[PDB]
């Protein structure tokens, strides 16, 4: 009886108990999120309690099997996931303190509110009040007030909590034999023991930085064009060579520039292709939308939805008294149960979201035959990248023509194609410097390269330098502006949004290559191409069972994340932006600020 | 004269757990195998060494009807020369199996919202089963090199596990009732026939 076969059998027991316990927790969560009551909350927490207690008990028992003694990589992967799910590494006192801090920062972010200077009785939360100002208001002062009030009132509360959060999370990471908590987070991309597919944690920093350099030309021209347009609308507020003020970017942080489209639209005379009207004309409902999405995946060779999908899913708002959490999510409860929760309205926005979420289900169904512990995307960016490329193909005018929502009358001129790519670039491209710069700051703080008395000093040096964005009001070290974003104060890694963005265009270029698409990559639809469906499926069925480098290769033929397909997607806009910025200053100066 | 009691086997209120499968000896009756064409799904109906079309053309010394419940993915294991948890540890057919295997979906009967833990199966055993062997022991399986003392602990597991059937499981995890008709051919009067 070797210590490998004892671990084979320990995983046997674990899987069978876990699928049963995870199912009860997943279904209790489903009943609350679809029928909000005081009772369903009780069951959701009770089942969640027994699932967490089962895992903590199994992490302790899994740590009794020395990982080094196992030749089998599949077994070693499964035990490793069970052992690193152990934060039974700090003392019970610090473990309790860290959770308390995590709950306090979460409560402040979700319940903190600011009140209007005129009327100390009209107050606003982040969602829905402050976000409404940041996405819709064109008034400089109203945007400035909401931006500063959130940071100076809620952010200052979070500053001492984050300082203790950094300390304890670092103690947790060091005792787990990582350099720091940032090193811990980078472990999601680590690969060991497989020659030619290994990947170190330090390598991720170098590959993020190497790929980001190739993004800078496209970003600097997008930044120049956006600044030039914004300067026309705000002549007294924006310098032609300075950074963009942080409160004029479309949301509370400038994570996305989507809401700048109205002021930056290249050719505002043309429409956006919106088939919402045609869908209502032909009397579509949510059933038709998901039937169409199911048809799309069948056309590439993927299986159709299970019978339980149509029975157990919630594809419309139940309305009336029964409330539900309407955030569109795809559920993989296990034991063959796959569901989509979505309060679908008959809109083009929700029609695309259906293809995105059903893409998640296809990934869930494809690796369903793997062991329970390997039923996930190859890394944190894979699952979201798969969902994004489905809405890419379903949105193209070719697909919209074939399914009868866009008549052959509509001719695609080169100007709607530039309007489309500009709108895409505002979301997809504008977030990349933001995402990179934020996670770089967090990585440096955990590594100890930024002392506490220079946190907000370095945060705004890096905002000006990397993102080309300047704070409208000076902030001392009583602020904590990163913590004013959900992912920072709610303890989530952020680099996943950078890597996923690069994966999705790597996937799409490969799938369009298999689909024999001729023309610009942004016009591609992989519908009716079973080679593309087969090429994607070979990665989907892997889950976590193989290194993400190898799973990436089974689609795109390369072992590492690459930025060239992203530039290929946006090349038509890039040539237009360079043309547009002919008589404009490209780049920015870090010393200009709107507060003189 | 008197019809074989196939209703008693197929229409039983509750089937046996596969680890403790049920055997009913059929003898001295007229066999209207035809009446089996009930439980319409008959998700599987596969015969071996014999063909279903006009099964009434035969005469055997004895018939054994084995009945149990498994889940959908494991129905394929009820076949000669198969492998897996069910075929290795619960119910093994011989290589030259002479008979039929009938299985149908009983999700309406054997599933509960709170989970039906009535039906169990054997998860660990020191060795494989011989054909038509049955192990009903509840002795703690020993995985380590240390003795278990009749109680489960580290490297010591209760050998029998539950399916926990719920009605919303996928088809693969839903419960299926299975009947295995074995046909015995010995040197004896062969007293099981019937037109
Ligand atoms: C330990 O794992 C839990 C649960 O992860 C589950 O088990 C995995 C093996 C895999 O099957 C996952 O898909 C499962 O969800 C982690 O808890 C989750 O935490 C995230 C955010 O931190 C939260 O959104 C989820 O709701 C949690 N899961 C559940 C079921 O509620 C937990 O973070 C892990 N702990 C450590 C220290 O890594
Ligand atoms: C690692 O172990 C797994 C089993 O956990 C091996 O995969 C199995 O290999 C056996 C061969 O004895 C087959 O019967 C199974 O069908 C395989 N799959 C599963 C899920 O068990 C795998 O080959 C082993 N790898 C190495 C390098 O030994
Ligand atoms: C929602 O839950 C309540 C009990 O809290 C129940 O009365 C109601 O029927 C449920 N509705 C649905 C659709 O399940
Ligand atoms: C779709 O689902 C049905 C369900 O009965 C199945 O039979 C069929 O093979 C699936 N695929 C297609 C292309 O219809
Ligand atoms: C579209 O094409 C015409 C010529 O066909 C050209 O003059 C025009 O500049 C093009 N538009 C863009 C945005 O390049
Ligand atoms: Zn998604």
């Amino acid at each position: 009886s070797t210590i490998e076969e004892q671990a084979k059998t320990f995983l046997d027991k674990f899987n069978h108990e876990a699928e049963d316990l995870f199912y009860q927790s997943s279904l209790a969560s489903w009943n609350y999120n679809t029928n909000i009551t005081e009772e369903n909350v009780q069951n959701m927490n009770n089942a969640g309690d027994k699932w967490s207690a089962f895992l903590k008990e199994q992490s302790t028992l899994a740590q009794m099997y020395p990982l080094q003694e196992i030749q089998n990589l599949t077994v070693k992967l499964q035990l490793q996931a069970l052992q690193q799910n152990g934060s039974s590494v700090l003392s019970e006192d610090k473990s309790k303190r860290l959770n308390t801090i995590l709950n306090t920062m979460s409560t402040i972010y979700s319940t903190g509110k600011v009140c209007n200077p005129d009327n100390p009785q009209e107050c606003l939360l982040l969602e829905p009040g402050l976000n409404e100002i940041m996405a819709n208001s064109l008034d400089y002062n109203e945007r400035l007030w909401a931006w500063e009030s959130w940071r100076s009132e809620v952010g200052k509360q979070l500053r001492p909590l984050y300082e203790e959060y950094v300390v304890l999370k670092n103690e947790m990471a060091r005792a787990n034999h990582y350099e720091d908590y940032g090193d811990y987070w980078r472990g999601d991309y680590e690969v060991n023991g497989v020659d030619g597919y290994d990947y170190s944690r330090g390598q991720l920093i170098e590959d993020v930085e190497h790929t980001f350099e190739e993004i800078k030309p496209l970003y600097e021209h997008l930044h120049a064009y956006v600044r030039a347009k914004l300067m026309n609308a705000y002549p007294s507020y924006i310098s032609p060579i300075g950074c963009l003020p942080a409160h004029l970017l479309g949301d509370m942080w400038g994570r996305f520039w989507t809401n700048l489209y109205s002021l930056t639209v290249p050719f505002g005379q043309k429409p956006n292709i919106d088939v919402t009207d045609a869908m209502v004309d032909q009397a579509w409902d949510a059933q038709r939308i998901f039937k169409e999405a199911e048809k799309f995946f069948v056309s590439v060779g993927l299986p159709n939805m299970t019978q339980g999908f149509w029975e157990n899913s919630m594809l419309t708002d139940p309305g009336n008294v029964q409330k539900a959490v309407c955030h569109p999510t795809a559920w993989d409860l296990g034991k063959g149960d796959f569901r989509i929760l979505m309060c679908t309205k008959v809109t083009m926005d929700d029609f695309l979201t259906a293809h995105h979420e059903m893409g998640h289900i296809q990934y869930d169904m494809a690796y369903a035959a793997q062991p329970f512990l390997l039923r996930n995307g190859a890394n944190e960016g894979f699952h979201e990248a798969v969902g994004e490329i489905m809405s890419l193909s379903a949105a193209t005018p070719k697909h919209l023509k074939s399914i009868g929502l866009l008549s052959p009358d509509f001719q695609e001129d080169n100007e709607t194609e530039i309007n489309f790519l500009l709108k895409q670039a505002l979301t997809i491209v504008g977030t990349l410097p933001f995402t990179y710069m934020l996670e770089k700051w967090r990585w440096m703080v955990f590594k100890g390269e930024i002392p506490k008395d220079q946190w907000m000093k370095k945060w705004w040096e890096m905002k000006r330098e990397i993102v080309g964005v300047v704070e409208p009001v000076p902030h001392d070290e009583t602020y904590c502006d990163p913590a004013s974003l959900f992912h920072v104060s709610n303890d989530y890694s952020f680099i996943r949004y950078y890597t996923r963005t690069l994966y999705q265009f790597q996937f799409q270029e490969a799938l369009c290559q298999a689909a024999k698409h001729e023309g610009p990559l942004h016009k591609c639809d992989i519908s009716n191409s079973t080679e593309a469906g087969q090429k994607l499926f070979n990665m989907l069925r892997l889950g976590k069972s193989e290194p993400w480098t190898l799973a990436l290769e089974n689609v795109v033929g390369a072992k590492n994340m690459n930025v060239r397909p992203l530039l290929n997607y946006f090349e038509p806009l890039f040539t237009w932006l360079k043309d547009q910025n002919k008589n404009s200053f490209v780049g920015w100066s870090t010393d200009w600020s709107p507060y003189a | 004269t008197n019809l074989c009691p196939f209703h008693e086997v197929f229409n039983a209120t509750r089937f046996a757990s596969v680890y403790a499968w049920n055997r009913k000896r059929i003898s001295n009756c007229v066999a209207d195998y035809s009446v089996l064409y009930n439980f319409a799904p008959f998700f599987a109906f596969k015969c071996y060494g014999v063909s279903p079309t006009k099964l009434n053309d035969l005469c055997f010394t004895n018939v054994y009807a084995d009945s149990f419940v498994i889940r959908g993915n494991e129905v394929s294991q009820i076949a000669p020369g198969q492998t897996g948890n069910i075929a290795d540890y619960n119910y093994k057919l011989p290589d030259d199996f002479t008979g039929c295997v009938i299985a149908w979906n009983s999700n309406k009967l054997d599933s509960k919202v709170s989970g039906n833990y009535n039906y169990l199966y054997r998860l660990f055993r020191k060795s494989k089963l011989k054909p038509f062997e049955r192990d009903i022991s509840t002795e703690i399986y020993q995985a380590g090199n240390k003795p278990c003392n009749g109680v489960a602990g580290f490297n010591c597991y209760f050998p029998l596990q539950s399916y926990g059937f719920r009605p919303t499981y996928g088809v693969g995890h839903q419960p299926y009732r299975v009947v295995v008709l074995s046909f015995e051919l010995l040197h004896a009067p062969a007293t099981v026939c019937g037109p």
